[PDB]
């Protein structure tokens, strides 16, 4: 049973540049050191989401803070999604004690933010300025803004009453990782730690009003009176506890004026202590709800976890406990309920089972009852899942597909070319990093120097340079042999790939998790990076979710009808069977056949014939049996095409500038751009294989027969009509995936301005100067197109989305689940082949990338039917800029021959067509002035003689053309040609 | 048609150097840039398909496996424990029993600090579950950590105190002190000889090398004798205890300086130290270094003592061969020139 | 006040229309003189060019046109066979021509009495380049905007297809004869196939965007150079792709880049008028500055002579022959 | 010296307009003005030609002074390659501007204009292509500290003046 | 009291620029005490830090000065709805306004040099790129001088300059 929960996907963010924000360093020198003799406390992470997020004029807007601690260093970074915060990275260095995992709490007050951090033997209370106290106004249309951190004046760590030292009595046992901190109802700061004898040590500091003296309390099994009464007798439950009652996990709950401390020890005894009474109250046994096993006592030393969440909608506190067991972990949920004597009690809710993987992190958002969990298993497939506790007793756990790990085998040596595959895999985004590439550059260039902070073009440049330098250093042969060359290449590129993969895994080493309960988004803290979690589409989730989870997922969320849902499930199962039958060599052959100028239907039928000839596992028989069991696939195909088809004809809604309507400040940040680009890349990479498998299955069904199913009257024609559309969509998505996986250049803005000025001097159509920003890290053609189009079209996209859903004003809670879908739909509408807008060719011309333009043209030609005249005109412009005069003239002629049947040419009025005469003559005069501003008197004379055939209604224009031909003949010194032109 | 080769090894054609389908992470490069190999940084390999390096106060591990076109390896930044007199990778060992490129199914960690507290990790990729055990060392200093079958660990202190740690199905760690040799001419050796407790009149020299043989044998080379143990799953038996404190000494002396007349006065000075121990098709090979402080300059002569080993107990034959390798001696702080052997049935020694 | 003077007037020839493609002979094979085949708007003039350096009976510069063809569109690429003939009872012409009609015509004229051609299947967009990939003059290699190097025999049938990941921008055949074919992909990678085994025997891996042209030494398959944006970079293959010779060529965009057929360490680059006039720059290996630099009207089509260090440039109705150093 | 700071925070990437130093700007305007004025010299007398030559020399001297001021104002901080490209294109624009004066003549005026900047090859060639040895002698005596001998030897060897 | 410790861009930088402009106007109108009080309330002179907020504020002040006119000037008589595109002494009024703008820019530069914020002045963000404050001030001064020369030329030849 499930309500409304789908699988998620991970996207790499952390902006896009290679130069991260500077870290303001602060070293704290206490006096006491940590105590060893137990579990480790290093390598931890935490986060904090602002509750006042959203809207615009309030306090925060999609902002949060996170921190990562290792041994003695602690990096605290404040990150925003809609904007980029400058100077928001602090680096605390505590050479004495070490920060405990989960001992950093953050509270808010209508004056400041109080950060309470605990260690092994020290406590610190830091005061940070509040965003609302530091003013709040976002009226000026700006992209970057400053954060709350500025210099040494914003941070403070003085006041001995605030940095109190833990006394030796009773101290703190090092055999546990427990530490909590909170603020009492009276304002006092209370820090609770596990005691050595088994009790609880409470350090109490006065509120922010007055600064008195720090007090120490020892919460034991009973009060001081009972302790003094039972002092002359051995008592472990009503006096002084023993080492077996050492709390491992701590939680707190305040009420009116008192506080209840829930301590989970290693003996599986969740004890409850009072703050004001200073005694133990209810001692419940947690082994009654979980299976009793002897393997839990060894894991309860540090593996047991406990978290709290106080929902104010009903004023109820939920405690989520996790018991670790090498056979299988256990989850438990306990709700707090009050009675009639100021004594809260825990009641069980659900007992969710867990695998033997080590729970790295777990949270539970009570705004929608979503329990998210993150575990580390045997292999590197770090599991990220989410499920509800008020639905099922076991839970199917909806997964979160992490970033695509780098592939294994690419090309075996002495058989194929491995260097091309290695370079393609290295350039494929979402599995490698610019830092990894730079470190590989430096390790292949040797020396003790550091090579960092470089553009993507120079990065790949130096990559190739040092790779071939190592190749030369390795080779000393005199006769070049194919086997030796391939061996050297595969060894060098394998070393490069393995170094990059090792650093990728080291960076992807998980630490914790961050969930936002306002705008609904999840953040994962890796090694110095922050990835985001996004919900996938319905078809993508179905294709990425196997049958084991599809059987548990209900049919109410897949489709509106049970029959349609079952048909979609069977279709997805057949696609998965085709996918697992297709190997790596088959995928490479399919990619080669799709790249080769052939027909998509012919390639699909050839692949189908090959699969039929190689079928010896009855997988095609099972696929045919599933197709026969399917009742009606027509509505399923219709739904799949409706959840994909997006197109808007004409160009009556384009906007190349930011409309000043208090909307350009929404999104537009580097983090949001990187997240959107990664999401688009993942969507394209999945949809390519999805459409390939769909076309293969459609061809298989057509070859089997469309007359042996229920309702065959509208099945034979439907497939015949949808096969060309399916092939067109597959080709379009393959081109989109190629453009997303391709690269670009990272030249400065000065080069772009110089190229634009040169094109304006040469007078080229569709050469607008658009100002934007380049990133110091990776820069691809898709990223450039996005940052150049969407950054200016957002004032229109956001204005349309505000009326489509949510609130019309700018203070609307941005629903990311619908925002990503709207962005994908708009991108599909803009990149659809049925729509014009040839902005990619103009963006390539303004960058002077003839190779990239040719690579785009050779792939757009198979699926091109509109704007052929504009494409030929852009090709002529590119050839004229390059040097191919023959190709330029041929493309100019073929574009002038077809000028009254193109959407872009018909939309571009009063510039190249119409104006004052016929559109043909207007285009002829435009090309004439283009050639005149470019040069070449012979080409100018040729274009003038061509335009003369149409210049019949303007004797003045004809005479001007004659005079131009005359002066161009006189320039080079052809007196005979000049006289011949003058005599006419 | 020769394969890939090394720039410095361009003239070598008999033995070809090839990448093992895996490299090293960038944390190793960063640690080397912070403090190059000229400082005592210790690197170790594990035939299960892994390698690690300890430097300054941090440990870095990485998987390696032969691949025709690369694969997938895991890299972790394991922080070294505190209160350590010296940093070395000989204190952390894994028990990988796989040969697949994804060799990460049965891998564990055992960190031992020079004190008496051991940290057991069920896996390198399971951060959050650690077992803190207390060995029989009150304040002694550890030295080596070996991995034996059954996922068991063997800790050795500076005085060669074999402590076997065995993990249970629940997560507990069982400790067992091995008998510190029985000998054949000294006193009682069957009793336990544990530091910070009682003593026993037996051999207790400093451990020099350890070799875990795949034929259910474990060889330990000190500075006076060689001890061969058999460790199954939960049972240990000292099968061999060959005293070689004087016989091999005079053998190496006669092999090196076997032409002088004042041998009785020359022998009293040379301090032969058996540094390496390996197993090959010929049996057991002990590499030792000898030098005379009274003869300038101090020339380090290397001697290989080979004994016939039939998979268990070694024979009575002894072949001592003196070998040199260039007059120069490169050192990362101490004179290091280690001998390695791949398989236990190959005659190739590097 | 600096001054950078440069001209282009060594051997001037006034043609008829704008010249944009010029070729010569890659390797020597007897013959009797040099052939000139410049393409214009619609006329192809095959002539026997003999300068005053080799022939003593012709003063200045002259040329005898032996063939005049009228094509449909404009000439795009011309490939000459490495084993051509010019004497022994009437010359024997064997070359190939590709234009904007997406077709390739193999012109074989025996005793200047016949003129046959086979309809060879072109590429997708426009034919980028084509050469004669045969030590005797038979098979032809053509690359275009379809990343599919096509090897076709003289009979007119499909012989070999070599797929790539990027459209081929420059194809060339070894004039000395080593069964090697230089093929450059617009992605910076330059692969080399072997006709004896039909497999890749070498492949350059140096991603560079954008790119204009590339060429290798006719006497050594090790030094390979390319041109990009405003500079030229020569490296050693399969040694190092590091810019062993990285020098700026022109102030504007480039056009082509060729090597000397007679020399070994001499190459040439031609630019395009982007703000003034084009630049023709002759460079020598291991030199921070070019050994020759001249200002031309417009640089289109670059080739080299196989006997004497002679280069040809073609602007609007003008052909400039230059004599460089040995 | 009143508005900007000498040797301070100067970004070589951005160049101020109006009084610039490089491509575009008023350089194309000056080039077009010189090209238009060039159509007056063939239809003028000796006095008018001398007056026009003096006016063009004064204009070129003012332009050179403005270029020197802009070069001394634009400093370097962390864009060495950018500053090198800027100075290269600035020298190229100088060479492109130096054309109508060399086409007309007045070698003495051209030398007096070019002596304001740090140049040697142009002076050597303008003293070698003419029959005025006193100009070369005074240039040598003025720039003897900059090794005014290698360029002369190179120009004598290349132009066939081995005698 | 007066607010202090602002941040670049937004209403904080807007109010900081407005306060600095008010202090400059007071210094021009001879209110030394008020100007010093405003300077001390904004940014103390003993704080030596390259403030990007201060750089952006100075750039915006220079932009407003070159795009408008300071207080206490005869330009108010023309700003009052009386003229549209021409009047009587329009040329003289425009020349006086340009001279007053140049004098105000010089006075602001002198005040910055006196308070010592010119050393903290580094660079900012203009047109999506990094341009130095000194280069921006030099470009503004060059544009003001060119506009003054254009007005002086229009005072004699009106048709061409107007076109």
């Amino acid at each position: 049973s499930v309500n409304l929960e789908r699988s998620y996907m991970e996207l790499i963010g952390a902006e896009r540049e290679t130069s991260r924000r500077n870290f303001r360093d602060l070293s704290l020198r206490p006096d006491v050191s940590l105590v060893i003799g137990g579990p480790k406390y290093s390598d931890c992470a935490g986060g904090y989401c602002y509750n006042e997020s959203g809207s615009l004029l309030s306090a925060t807007r999609n902002r949060f803070i996170h921190w990562t601690s290792y041994a003695d260093t602690l990096e605290l970074v404040e990150l925003s999604l809609d904007i980029n915060l400058l100077n928001n990275a602090v680096r605390l260095k505590i050479l004495n004690c070490s920060i405990l995992p989960g001992g950093v709490h953050i509270c808010e007050t209508q004056n400041n933010i109080i950060v309470l951090i605990l260690t092994n033997q020290t406590v610190h209370r830091l005061i940070l300025p509040h965003p609302s106290r530091m003013y709040r106004s976002e009226i000026i249309s700006d992209s970057h803004i400053q954060s709350i951190f500025t210099d040494i004046g914003k941070t403070n760590f003085h006041d001995p009453n605030n940095t109190y030292v833990i006394p030796a009595i009773p101290g703190r046992a090092p055999n546990s990782t427990a530490s909590t901190a909170w603020l009492s109802s009276d304002g006092e700061a209370l820090f609770a730690l596990p005691s050595v004898s088994g009790g609880i040590l409470v350090i109490k500091m006065p509120p922010r009003d007055m600064e008195g003296l720090v007090t120490i309390a020892e919460l034991k099994q009973s009060s001081v009176m009972q302790r003094l009464l039972t002092g002359w007798m051995p008592s472990s439950i009503r006096g002084d506890p023993g080492p077996a009652h050492l709390p491992v996990s701590l939680a707190v709950h305040t009420l009116d004026h008192d506080s209840y401390l829930f301590a989970l020890c290693q003996d599986h005894k969740l004890r409850m202590w009072s703050y004001k009474d200073q005694m133990c109250l209810m001692v419940a046994d947690m082994l009654e709800y979980v299976p009793v096993s002897k393997d839990i006592r060894q894991t309860a030393g540090t593996g047991h976890k406990l978290r709290l969440a106080y929902s104010d909608t009903l004023e109820i506190l939920y405690l989520g406990v996790y018991l670790h067991t090498p056979r299988q972990g256990q989850f438990c949920v306990f709700q707090l309920v009050c009675t009639e004597s100021n004594r809260y009690s825990l009641e069980h809710t659900s007992s969710i089972f867990t695998n033997q993987e080590t729970l790295i992190d777990f949270t539970f958002t009570l705004s929608s009852m979503n329990i998210w969990a993150l575990w580390l298993d045997d292999d590197n497939q770090t599991v990220m899942k989410h499920i509800n506790f008020e639905r099922n007793q076991a839970g199917h756990w909806n997964p979160v597909f992490v970033n695509p790990l780098p592939d294994d085998d690419l090309a075996i040596g002495d058989e194929q070319e491995p260097q091309e595959a290695y370079l393609e895999c290295l350039f494929a985004p979402g599995r490698f990093t610019i830092a990894a590439l730079q470190k590989a550059i430096q390790i292949l260039r040797k020396g003790s120097g550091r090579v960092l902070d470089l553009s993507w073009e120079e990065l790949k440049k130096e990559v190739t340079l040092t790779v071939e330098k190592e190749i030369q250093n390795a080779v000393v042969d005199y006769d070049v042999s194919q086997e030796e060359f391939r061996q050297i290449n595969i060894e060098n590129w394998c070393k490069f790939y393995t170094c990059c993969l090792q650093y990728q895994e080291t960076l992807s080493r998980p630490l914790a998790l961050v969930v936002h309960p306002n705008t609904n988004m999840v953040c994962l803290l890796r090694k110095g990076f922050l990835s985001f979690l996004a919900p996938c589409s319905s078809v993508e989730h179905l294709y990425l979710v196997p049958g084991e989870h599809l059987l548990t997922v209900d049919e109410s969320v897949i489709c509106d009808d049970v029959d349609g849902a079952s048909d979609i499930v069977s279709l997805i199962q057949c696609l998965h069977m085709i996918a697992d039958y297709i190997t790596e060599d088959m995928a490479y052959q399919m990619e080669s056949a799709c790249c080769h100028p052939q027909s998509p239907e012919r390639v699909a039928e050839q692949i189908l014939e090959d699969l039929i000839a190689n079928d010896i596992d009855n997988i095609m028989e099972n696929i045919q049996n599933k197709l026969q069991d399917i009742r009606n696939p027509i509505q399923a195909i219709s739904f799949l095409l409706q959840n994909m088809d997006y197109e808007t004809n004409m160009d009556m809604e384009q906007s190349q500038h930011n409309v000043r309507l208090n909307l350009s400040t929404l999104y537009g940040s580097v983090t949001a751009s990187s997240v959107v680009c990664q999401a688009i890349y993942k969507i394209s990479a999945t949809r390519f294989l999805i459409c390939r498998d769909l076309l293969i299955l459609q061809h298989l069904l057509l070859r089997l027969g469309d007359m042996a199913l229920v309702g065959a009257g509208q099945l034979l024609h439907s497939q015949q009509e949808l096969i060309p559309r399916a092939a067109q969509l597959l080709l379009s998505y393959y081109m989109i995936r190629w453009g997303s996986q391709c690269l670009a250049c990272a030249v400065p803005v000065d080069l772009l301005e110089s190229n634009l000025q040169h094109l304006s001097v040469l007078e080229l159509s569709d050469s607008q100067v658009e100002k934007r920003r380049y990133t110091s890290g990776i820069q691809t053609i898709v990223e450039l197109f996005f940052e150049d189009v969407g950054r200016k079209h957002f004032p229109q996209v956001f204005a349309h989305l505000f009326i489509q859903s949510g609130s019309s004003q700018v203070h609307r809670s941005l629903n990311w689940a619908d925002l990503i879908h709207r962005i994908t739909s708009y991108l599909l509408q803009l990149l659809w082949p049925s729509n014009p807008n040839f902005q990619f060719a103009e963006c390539l011309m303004r960058n002077c990338q003839y190779t990239q333009l040719q690579e785009y043209v050779r792939l757009l030609l198979p699926w091109c039917q509109v704007n052929v005249g504009s494409c030929h005109f852009m090709l002529a412009q590119c050839y004229l800029v390059a040097g191919e005069g023959h190709k330029a003239l041929d493309c100019f002629s073929q574009a002038a021959s077809e000028v009254e049947r193109e959407d872009f040419l018909e939309k571009l009025i009063r510039v190249e067509e119409g104006e004052s005469v016929s559109p043909r003559l207007q285009y002829y005069n435009r090309v004439l002035r283009l050639l005149e501003d470019v040069g070449l008197p012979e080409l100018v004379i040729q274009l003038a003689t061509i335009a003369i055939s149409e210049a019949s209604d303007d004797w003045r224009s004809q005479a001007a053309l004659r005079t131009r031909i005359f002066k161009h003949h006189l320039d080079m010194g052809h007196n005979s040609q000049a006289y011949d032109a003058l005599t006419q | 048609s020769r394969v890939y080769l090394h720039p410095a090894a361009s003239e070598t054609v008999n033995y070809n150097v090839q990448l093992f389908g895996s490299s090293l992470p960038v944390k190793v490069m960063e640690a080397l840039s912070n403090a190059s190999a000229d400082e005592p940084m210790a690197a170790c390999i594990h035939e299960g398909g892994w390698a690690w390096l300890a430097c300054n106060d941090r440990l870095i591990i990485w998987k390696i496996s032969h691949s025709s076109s690369a694969k997938l390896m895991v890299c972790k930044e394991l922080p070294l424990p505190l209160s350590d007199s010296e940093w070395s990778a000989d204190l952390v060992d894994i028990c990988a029993q796989t040969g697949d490129p994804a060799a990460a199914q049965s891998v564990a960690l055992m960190a031992a600090t020079p004190e008496g507290s051991s940290r057991y990790w069920p896996n390198i990729l399971h951060e959050g579950t650690y077992i803190e055990s207390y060995t029989e060392f009150g304040s002694s200093l550890c030295a080596f950590v070996t991995a034996v079958k059954g996922n068991s660990f063997i800790l050795s202190s500076e005085k060669n105190q074999l402590v076997r740690l065995t993990p249970d199905a629940s997560g507990k760690m069982n400790q067992r002190v091995l008998p510190q040799g029985q000998g054949m001419l000294s006193g009682i050796g069957r009793r336990v000889s544990t530091l910070f407790g009682i003593l026993s009149p037996a051999v207790e020299s400093t451990l020099c090398s350890v070799l875990w043989d795949k034929g259910d044998c474990f060889y330990t080379l000190t500075d006076s004798s060689i001890n061969k143990w058999d460790l199954d799953d939960t049972s240990e038996s000292q099968v061999l205890n060959w005293d070689m404190s004087r016989v091999l000494r005079e053998y190496i002396s006669d092999a090196i300086w076997g032409s002088e007349s004042d041998y009785d006065d020359i022998k009293a000075g040379i301090n032969i130290n058996y540094l390496s121990l390996n197993q090959n098709c010929d049996g057991l090979v002990i590499l030792s270094a000898a030098w005379h402080p009274g003869d300038n300059p101090c020339q380090i002569y290397y001697t290989l003592v080979t004994v016939k080993d039939e998979g268990y107990n070694i024979s009575d034959e002894i072949t001592v061969e003196v070998t040199q390798f260039n007059p120069v001696f490169q050192a990362r702080g101490m004179q290091l020139c280690q001998l390695v052997v791949p398989n236990f049935s190959s005659q190739a020694c590097y | 006040m600096k001054q950078d003077s440069a001209s282009n007037a060594t051997y001037t020839v006034d043609c008829e229309d704008y010249v944009h493609v010029v070729e010569f002979n890659p390797f020597d094979s007897g013959e009797a003189g040099s052939l000139l085949a410049y393409g214009g708007i619609s006329y192809v003039v095959i002539a026997s060019c003999r300068f005053q350096e080799e022939d003593s009976t012709v003063e200045g510069i002259e040329f005898k046109t032996l063939k005049t063809f009228h094509h449909g569109e404009r000439v795009v690429a011309i490939a000459w066979s490495p084993e051509t003939r010019c004497d022994a009872l009437l010359p024997l012409l064997r070359f190939a021509t590709a234009a904007g009609d997406k077709k390739i015509r193999i012109f074989t004229s025996d005793f200047q009495d016949k003129n046959e051609y086979k309809v060879i299947e072109g590429h997708s967009g426009y034919i980028n380049d084509l050469v004669f990939c045969s030590p005797e003059g038979t098979d032809i290699a053509s690359v275009g905007d379809d990343h599919t190097c096509r090897i076709w025999d003289l009979d007119g049938k499909q012989i070999a297809m070599f797929i790539l990941r990027s459209p081929g921008m420059s194809v060339a055949w070894h004039p000395e004869g080593a069964f090697k074919l230089m093929v450059a992909e617009k992605t910076g990678t330059i692969r080399f196939y072997d006709l004896t085994t039909h497999q890749a025997i070498l492949s350059l891996e140096s991603v560079q965007v954008p790119l204009m042209s590339a060429d290798w030494c006719v006497r050594n398959t090790l030094r390979i150079g390319a041109v990009a944006g405003n500079d030229w970079i020569i490296w050693e293959m399969p040694r190092s792709s590091y810019p062993q010779d990285n020098k700026p060529a022109h102030a504007d965009r480039a056009r082509m880049f060729r090597w000397s057929k007679c020399n070994e360490n001499v190459f040439a680059t031609t630019g395009y008028p982007g703000k003034m006039k084009s630049q023709i720059a002759i460079h020598h290996l291991a030199h921070p500055q070019p050994i020759l630099i001249g200002t031309a009207p417009v640089g289109s089509g670059l080739s080299w002579h196989r006997r004497l260090p002679l280069c040809v440039v073609g602007g609007y109705r003008k052909l400039f022959f230059w004599l460089t150093e040995m | 010296s009143l508005y900007k700071n000498e040797s301070g925070i100067q970004e070589p990437e951005h160049v101020p307009w109006t009084a610039s130093s490089g491509t575009a700007g008023i350089r194309s305007v000056v080039t077009r003005q010189h090209g238009i004025i060039l159509k007056v010299y063939p239809q003028a007398d000796s006095g008018l030609r001398t007056i026009l030559i003096e006016q063009l020399a004064a204009l070129l001297n003012y332009l050179l002074d403005d270029y020197v001021t802009q070069l001394k104002s634009i400093d370097k901080l962390a864009n060495e390659e950018r500053y090198n490209i800027l100075e290269m294109e600035y020298a190229q624009k100088r060479s492109e501007l130096l054309s109508p004066l060399l086409i007309l003549g007045q070698y003495a005026w051209a030398s007096n204009l070019a002596e304001k900047y740090c140049d040697f090859d142009i002076l050597v060639q303008i003293c070698e292509m003419t029959d005025n040895q006193s100009r070369l002698q005074r240039y040598m005596t003025l720039f003897a500290e900059q090794n005014f001998s290698d360029f002369l030897f190179r120009w004598y060897l290349e132009k066939g003046k081995r005698g | 009291a007066v607010v202090k410790d602002s941040r670049p861009d937004q209403i904080a930088h807007d109010d900081k620029t407005k306060h600095l402009k008010a202090a400059f106007l007071r210094y021009c109108r001879k209110d030394i005490l008020g100007a010093q009080s405003m300077v001390d309330s904004l940014f103390s002179d003993s704080d030596m830090e390259p403030d990007d907020e201060l750089d952006l504020a100075v750039n915006q002040i220079s932009v407003d000065l070159i795009d408008d006119y300071p207080a206490s000037d005869p330009r108010w008589a023309e700003s009052v709805p009386e003229e549209a595109a021409g009047f009587s002494n329009t040329s003289l009024i425009l020349l006086h306004q340009l001279e007053d703008k140049m004098k105000a820019h010089s006075f602001f530069v002198d005040f910055l040099h006196q308070v010592g914020l010119f050393s903290r002045l580094s660079t900012c963000q203009t047109k999506g790129m990094l341009v130095a404050t000194r280069l921006l001030l030099s470009e503004h001064a060059e544009k003001l001088s060119a506009a003054i020369v254009l007005k002086n030329h229009h005072a004699k030849l009106p048709v061409l300059v107007n076109s």
